[PDB]
């Protein structure tokens, strides 16, 4: 996260870090949707120029963290994965088309002050909060510039951005499955997600019912806060049927 | 709820609600900056 600030404690209580067992290095964010689903992005767990085809048994999930490094005894919780789910016309060749991917937990994963899961939109949801202007949320443990990386969870707000604005910002084809936010040059804030902070979830909050809904993963962008540039992020709604199918049938 | 919780699992319910937050109305240091985002 660019031009973010330190998360305060309990923040953000559905972010999940994915972990690699060997060797020991944090790969992506993701987000907990209930006890025993976590949500990322495709990409943190398939992506075949740098490598990434990781099965079930690489990884591991921690949650309930604020540190970057530390293990956060009778705080953090770590599962292991039973299945991975990436959707099935994710497409890394060309442009991240639903990055999108599905992890279910070996064993839930009891709840606590740090550890609570996000919802989920509904379509009145989706149609009344994804506006252009509207604020979100980001969060994660990615670099703090282009390249470094926070000692402990950052978060930033920012707003969503108008289609054609986000397709004039980029050569890279852009779909309806990918919204993107950030500020424009016109209005001096700050503010992005960077490498790192894949996965993670960009959320914001109903006025109706007080509650946090994930609207977006963190997937792509070009370099990080430039001007006249804007992040790129899954769009959740738009690929709810997935997510159902998935969870109901497994 | 709309996932069914035997193969979600438990949580739907009471999601996006923050135990040490919305649970304990205590609003965190920047989410009013998403609510005025909506008056505008
Ligand atoms: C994998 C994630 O950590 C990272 C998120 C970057 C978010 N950046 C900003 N400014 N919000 N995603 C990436 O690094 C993805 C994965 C593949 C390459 N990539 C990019 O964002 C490139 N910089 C641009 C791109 C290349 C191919 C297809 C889509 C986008
Ligand atoms: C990655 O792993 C799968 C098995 O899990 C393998 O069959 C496949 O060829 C790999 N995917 C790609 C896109 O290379
Ligand atoms: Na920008």
């Amino acid at each position: 996260i660019v031009e973010g600030s330190d998360a305060e404690i309990g923040m953000s209580p559905w972010q999940v870090m994915l972990f690699r067992k060997s060797p020991q290095e944090l790969l992506c964010g993701a987000s907990l949707i209930s006890d025993r689903w976590v949500l990322t992005a495709a990409h943190c767990l398939l992506y075949p120029p740098w490598d990434k085809n990781f099965t079930e048994n690489d990884l591991l999930v921690r949650i309930g963290k604020h540190s970057r490094t530390r293990y956060e005894r009778n705080i953090e919780k770590i599962s292991m994965l039973e299945k991975i789910y990436i959707h099935p016309r994710y497409n890394w060749r060309e442009n991240l088309d639903r990055d999108i991917a599905l992890m279910k937990l070996k064993k839930p994963v009891a709840f606590s002050d740090y550890i609570h899961p996000v919802c989920l939109p509904d379509r009145e949801t989706a149609a009344s909060l994804l506006q252009a202007g509207y604020k979100g949320r980001v969060t994660g443990w990615g670099n703090l510039k282009e390249t470094g990386q926070p000692s402990v969870l950052q978060v930033v707000n920012l707003p969503i951005v108008e289609r054609p604005v986000c397709k004039d910002s980029t050569r890279i084809r852009i779909t309806d499955n990918m919204f993107c936010a950030g500020y424009k040059p016109d209005e001096g804030k700050r503010g992005d997600a960077c490498e790192g902070d894949t996965g993670g979830p960009f959320v914001m909050k109903s006025p109706f019912n007080n509650r946090w809904y994930q609207m977006g993963i963190v997937s792509w962008g070009e370099g990080c806060d430039r001007d006249g540039k804007y992040g790129f992020y899954t769009h959740v709604f738009r690929l709810k049927k997935w997510i159902q199918k998935v969870i109901d049938q497994f | 709820t709309f996932f069914n919780p035997r193969t979600f699992g438990s949580g739907e319910a009471d999601c996006g609600l923050r135990p040490l937050f919305e649970k304990k109305s205590l609003e965190d240091k920047t989410e009013r900056e998403l609510l005025e985002s909506y008056i505008d």
